[PDB]
RNA sequence: UGGAAGUCGGAAUCCGCUAAGGACUGUGUAACAACUCACCUGCCGAAUGUACUAGCCCUGAAAAUGGAUGGCGCUCAAGCGU
């Protein structure tokens, strides 16, 4: 029911956050220094990184929150690499160029406002802004009629996948949480979905043991990817596009291209 | 939803830690926040109570 | 007297705060142990206040 | 076997409603107005249901 | 006079010995000869 | 004349704490909400933390004085972030103190151990760091307690 | 296994007199005399010392060995009677309707008699007779005490035991309905 | 014997001790025995012997043991050929009884003057003989038994009523009250615990622990010392008059 | 129970010749079956069985095992 | 009456003078009264007795042992169904029976 | 946690003094108190404890006219084993 910070340098802890009642199960850092929790409790949490305190506490779910997304996961994973792939030279303005996508990434309505999605158990979804809106969700996103295992924001910030235990992916407008439409192919619970880096595409690898590309713009099928003998546990799709990796019960790791 | 709401209720809160000898449970559920949603509440519940009342009677 | 272990204070606070429930009601406030404590010995304010 | 031990009170008629912060004399009053044995304490949260 | 109390009240009840019908056939110190040689047997 | 001697559990810096004790402290002739502000400023110094306060009475006037305890003590090592109890629930006591303040920490408790040397009482306030949940020196409280009983940590006399 | 013999022991103090005679035990003290007929166990009795009674078995089972036991309480009980005696002390509670005690002594029967009236209320009159050679007095230093005292044990405890049987409630809430005789103290007189 | 007492198990921490217990108790004596000037041997019959703690808090300084007797007589050697030291064998002829050791450092004056000035009040254990006589009074049932006046007392707690009862005193529940008689003070008269001279029986000592009477005292009477230097055992006043095996 | 003053109808010890020939016919393929199912058994079975070995109370057994040792080591020594 | 009133009554006036030696008489002829019922009830009474004595000894050998030793997933899943309730998970094209009894046309 | 002091709960369950005593086995309190158990010492005094195995005995399910070791009856057998 923990979280701890590490210096990496030293491998000691500065803080620990704690409070929650069960277990955390995801965590994430944002690039304003603000810490996200979704545990098991049925809570949500934001923590300042900095002094190591709590700031938000949202406790509108009603079962487990198995995962939460930040709007600008895609850039905080990848810092300061982009298509370019030169890097620069010192350290200033390669973190200059990382703070420059991030805040490119996060702003909303011409402020920096990271955007927060928990998906729960209770087959639902809630969007958060904790800058503008506080303490009161965005929206309610409902549709899935079973477990909402996965969710995650597209990179250009428009529009939210969720994977559920219902065999469904989902998409959502990433402003208002509205649904748009369902992607029914899988015949087995969705466990993870992955965007590609135009946000044209989304990659979800499900228990049939089965990966599907799906068109997020026609809304169709356009790749079924079979080959694996068992069940389908983690799905990545590269930053520059070029492949995509799935791992799981057949323990043997595939990549895909085009 | 509807279908899954009782399950997901019970496996919230198990009957054991709801009501018993050994129940924890502290703060109820309520449908108001405020003190004037309650005065409102109150109101319409005593409307729609005397309204069903009418119609048992009227039936 | 504030014998019960709460200020004056937090009573008429408390009587403000579940006020609008008194609605289409009719409120009475007794002001208990006298024994103790009389209300014209009361620092006039909170007679003020109580008014 | 609460509902059973439960008391009986009629929504629909005269009823005079004592409330207040913990021990201040409610159940003393009701104690010395009616016939109701509940107990009176100098513990706050004596009175634990309705009497 | 007893110093005790007798637990089911019937004070009038002497100071009991155990019930053991087969005391006395052995004693003490050939039970102790052969405790330790029934020790070094096993 | 005569003293009367009342032990009893406060948070630092609060004033609800005479709440539970006004209504037996009423008719001893005392002010609660005097000995609320009194029980504050002697548990100025402990800030959030659950301490142990003594109020001696003698003349209808008490004097109120905090009673140091391994807790609470151990607590205050720490140096957690100062938080809301009312909002910040089910925290733990998950980081680290030193042995020196460990050593600091039984050598004020001396007054109240009954071992017969400072390393049975810092063994003592060790075991409580365990019961608490803290770390000693990055490791488990009873890990150095046993260091300590295997004598690969010396302990200074008195 | 049958043991071949088996032994008991049993002082008498000096003003207690004993006299066995095909297993019948008169124990004669300064409060009386007490008899038993114990010819439904096989024992041997006999003088192994003065002031000591000795009861043996021979040959017998486990159970024939330990029924000796049962043989030794019983005269040590006559023999406390005799000395002692045996008093039982008992208290009548209630929550409202008093109840009523009145003792007699039947100058027919020798006998004395328990009446017990107001019982919760009720119309009954209820009636024990009472072991003989149990007295029964109505105390005056405690408030709703009655004192049993006699030789017999069996006879007083018994005596006892029939008066708590009598005032018994029915058909109530134990819980809730308190009333009764209760058996408060056991003891000896002297 | 199918018929037998159920014997119970108990789901409890604490085990049995055994043969463990006593070879530690062998090893500490005997690496006590090199390290301290004198060894005393103390008797507290007949008592509640809770105050040992604070002697041996008091004596930081000094070692105590309070173990089986015989263990202790063993540890230290009964005989010439097995004892642990020289003319140690002469000091566990007073090992007899509820006994203790004393290893020391101070002086033997020292040790004397501190046990004839330790005093402490103690309730009795039964086979004492009562000082003077104790009486509740009729009424209603306070605390301390109306030995401190029931206008500073509290009244005594409802939970101990049936064991009060148990223990033979007539009392009743009158509306919350442990009332001995009526709740005025009226037909009964008080009950009298015990009688000065009579020997006290364990249920008149629990009735007087109940009240917090204390008709006896905790004192600790040393019987004789072993000194290492001159290896002699010097005998003292409670060591001349008490038995010895 | 109320046996003793109303005791209920008596349970016959008074075999039936039909029952009796239907115990043994019953008896004899019980036999055969059990001898069939020992034949098709796939239970594991030891070569040598487990010995009791000497009761600890046969006052001698310390002498038994003397000789036992002597033996074998006069069985070892002419080997 | 009302709430707690029976406890109340208790707290008030106590229980009735020989409730605690009847019950704890009671609970001390528990073992002949055990035995008598294991020798003496009859028929489907005395089976389903027996039964559920059956069971008690096994459950209190079973709390026994877990006290004596109380001085001493399996397949690999994903975080994300770590804490759930899963399966325990456990040529010749023979089918798992492939010889049942025969039924005749006439059964 | 309104209150929760071993004993409504969740998780930890260590050290000292030790002769020994659980961060407690039950009773109990609103919470304390108080009692009790585990464990230790004194008195006592010589053999016991646990689990299995093999005999005999009881239970291990019975309907419905009144009855059956063949019947009387039999108890250190007139039952059981050699
Ligand atoms: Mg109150």
């Amino acid at each position: 029911c923990t979280v701890r910070i590490w210096l990496v340098n030293t491998g000691r802890t500065e803080h620990v956050l704690s409070g929650h009642k069960g277990s955390v199960s995801c965590v994430k850092w944002g690039g304003t220094d603000l810490i996200y929790t979704g545990s098991h409790d049925r809570s949500v949490r934001v923590w300042d990184a900095v002094k190591g305190t709590l700031v938000h506490n949202f406790t509108a779910h009603g079962h487990w929150v198995n995962h939460i997304a930040l709007s600008s996961d895609h850039v905080l994973r990848t810092a300061y690499h982009d298509h370019t792939k030169e890097v620069p030279g010192t350290e200033e303005e390669r973190r200059a160029k990382a703070k420059e996508r991030f805040e490119k990434a996060a702003k909303i309505k011409g402020k920096v406002a990271e955007r927060l999605v928990s998906a729960s158990d209770d087959f639902t979804m809630y969007l958060w802004d904790p800058t503008n809106n506080g303490s009161k969700p965005v929206a309610r996103l409902l549709g899935h009629q079973n477990k909402v295992n996965h969710v995650q924001f597209s990179p250009d910030g428009t529009l939210i996948a969720s994977a559920g235990w219902d065999n469904s992916t989902k998409l959502w407008n990433a402003r208002d949480g509205k649904f748009i439409k369902n992607l029914r192919g899988h015949v087995a619970p969705v466990y993870q979905c992955a965007w590609s880096a135009d946000s044209r595409l989304v990659v979800t690898g499900s228990k049939d043991c089965t990966l599907k590309v799906w068109n997020v713009r026609t809304g169709k099928l356009a790749m079924d990817l079979p080959g694996h003998e068992d069940e389908v546990y983690a799905v990545d799709w590269a930053a520059d596009g070029e492949l995509v990796a799935s791992g799981g019960k057949d323990k043997a790791v595939r990549t895909w291209r085009n | 939803l509807k279908k899954h709401q009782a399950k997901m209720t019970i496996e919230r809160e198990p009957f054991s830690e709801t009501f018993g000898p050994k129940a924890q449970r502290k703060r109820p559920k309520l449908s108001f926040n405020t003190v004037d949603e309650l005065a409102g509440y109150s109101e319409q519940s005593l409307d729609s109570y005397h309204a069903r009342l009418e119609e048992k009677k009227l039936l | 007297s504030e014998q019960c272990g709460f200020s004056l204070k937090a009573q008429i606070n408390l009587f403000k705060s579940i006020k609008p429930l008194f609605a289409n009601k009719m409120v009475f406030i007794v002001l208990n142990k006298m024994d103790i404590k009389k209300f014209e010995e009361l620092d006039p304010e909170m007679q003020q206040e109580i008014n | 076997q609460h509902l059973a031990r439960l008391p009986d009170i009629n929504p629909t008629t005269r009823t005079l409603l004592v409330a207040g912060f913990p021990n201040v004399g409610k159940s003393s009053f009701v104690r010395s107005v009616t016939r109701a044995d509940t107990p009176v304490e100098p513990y706050a949260f004596t009175t634990k249901s309705l009497f | 006079k007893n110093l005790g109390m007798r637990k089911n009240g019937q004070v009038w009840l002497p100071a009991k010995k155990a019930f053991r019908p087969t005391k006395g056939l052995t004693s003490w110190e050939l039970r102790v000869k052969k405790r330790q040689e029934q020790a070094a047997m096993k | 004349n005569e003293i009367k001697i009342i032990h009893l559990r406060a948070t630092g810096g609060e004033v609800g704490a005479s709440s539970a004790l006004a209504p037996k402290i009423g008719p001893l002739g005392l002010s609660p909400k005097k000995v609320g502000e009194d029980i504050a400023k002697a548990t100025a110094d402990w800030k959030g933390l659950r301490v142990t306060v003594r109020l001696t009475i003698q003349n209808r006037q008490a004097q109120v004085s905090v009673v140091p305890t391994a807790s609470a003590l151990i607590i205050r090592a720490l140096k957690e972030p100062p938080r809301d109890r009312k909002k910040e629930k089910n925290i733990k006591h998950n980081k680290s103190v030193s042995l020196d303040e460990i050593i600091e920490i039984a050598r004020t408790m001396r007054f109240k151990s009954f071992s017969k040397d400072l390393k049975g009482g810092v063994k003592e306030i060790l075991g409580t760091a365990f019961s608490v949940g803290c770390q000693v020196d990055g490791k488990s409280p009873k890990a150095i307690s046993d260091a300590i009983e295997a004598g690969e940590i010396d302990i200074p006399d008195e | 296994m049958r043991y071949i013999h088996s032994e008991e022991t049993i002082p008498v103090p000096e003003n207690v007199k004993v006299s066995i005679k095909s297993r019948l035990v008169t124990v004669e003290g300064p409060r009386g005399k007490l008899q038993k007929d114990l010819s439904h166990i096989a024992v041997n009795f006999s003088v192994v010392k003065k002031g000591v009674i000795g009861l043996e078995i021979h040959h017998g089972s486990r159970k024939d060995v330990a029924a000796l036991r049962t043989v030794r309480t019983i005269i040590n009980n006559m023999i406390i009677g005799v000395t002692k005696g045996f008093k039982y002390k008992m208290r009548y509670v209630y929550a409202h309707f008093p109840i009523n005690v009145n003792v007699e002594k039947n100058a027919e029967t020798g006998c004395y008699e328990v009446e017990i009236r107001n019982f919760i209320g009720e119309k009954i009159v209820r009636k024990v007779v009472m072991a003989p050679g149990v007295e029964v007095e109505i105390s005056k230093a405690q408030k709703d005490e009655l004192i049993l005292s006699g030789n017999s044990l069996e006879a007083v405890s018994q005596s006892a035991a029939d008066i708590q049987q009598i005032c018994k409630v029915r058909n109530k809430d134990i819980r809730k309905f308190l009333d009764g005789i209760y058996v408060s103290e056991k003891g000896n007189i002297v | 014997p199918k018929s037998k007492r159920a014997r119970v198990y108990h789901l409890t921490q604490v085990n049995k001790k055994g043969r463990e217990a006593k070879e530690r108790l062998f090893s500490n004596i005997r690496e006590t025995i090199p390290k301290y000037q004198h060894c005393f041997v103390f008797s507290v019959d007949n008592m509640r012997n809770n105050y040992l703690k604070d002697v041996r808090h008091e004596l930081n300084d000094c070692r105590i043991f309070f173990g089986k007797t015989k263990l202790m007589a063993r540890a230290l050697g009964t005989t010439p050929e097995e004892e642990q030291a020289d003319g140690l064998h002469r000091l566990t002829r007073y090992l007899t009884g509820t006994v203790g050791l004393l290893f020391t450092n101070r002086d033997p004056a020292d040790i004397e003057s501190y046990f004839s000035n330790l005093s402490q009040v103690d309730f009795a254990r039964a086979g004492t003989v009562a000082p003077r006589t104790v009486t509740v009074p009729p009424g209603i049932v306070y605390s301390t038994g109306g030995e401190v006046p029931p206008e500073h007392d509290v009244p005594v707690s409802h939970t101990l009523e049936p064991e009060l009862r148990r223990l033979g005193m007539p009392v009743r529940m009158i509306k919350g009250k442990v009332c001995l008689g009526d709740e005025k003070g009226e037909a009964s008269e008080g009950y009298t615990i015990c009688k000065e001279g009579e020997v006290l029986d364990s249920r008149q000592t629990r009735l007087l622990k109940l009240f917090s009477i204390c008709l006896s005292e905790f004192k600790v009477s040393l019987l004789g010392y072993w000194s290492s230097a001159s290896g002699e055992v010097t005998e003292l006043e409670a060591g001349k008059t008490r038995p010895k095996r | 129970a109320g046996t003793i003053n109303k005791p209920k109808k008596p349970t016959s010890k008074r075999k039936t010749t039909r029952l009796r020939a239907k115990i043994s016919k019953r008896a004899a393929e019980k036999k055969r079956k059990e001898r069939k199912l020992a034949r098709k058994n796939p239970e594991w079975r030891s070569k040598l069985k487990k010995d009791p070995g000497i009761p600890n109370l046969f006052p001698y057994k310390e002498r038994l095992l003397q000789q036992i040792e002597e033996e074998r080591i006069r069985r070892k020594e002419e080997l | 009456p009302q709430n707690e009133y029976i406890e109340r009554h208790r707290k008030l006036h106590g229980r009735r003078l020989d409730a605690e030696e009847r019950a704890r008489k009671k609970a001390a002829r528990e073992g002949h009264k055990n035995s008598e019922n294991a020798q003496n009830l009859r028929g489907l009474r005395a089976k389903l007795y027996a039964k559920q004595r059956h069971a008690q000894k096994i459950q209190m050998r079973k709390a026994i042992k877990q006290h004596e030793e109380r001085n001493v997933p399996s397949d690999p899943i994903p975080s994300y169904l770590l804490d759930r309730a899963n399966p325990t998970t456990a040529a010749r094209f023979s089918v798992p029976i492939p010889k049942v009894r025969g039924i005749s046309e006439e059964e």
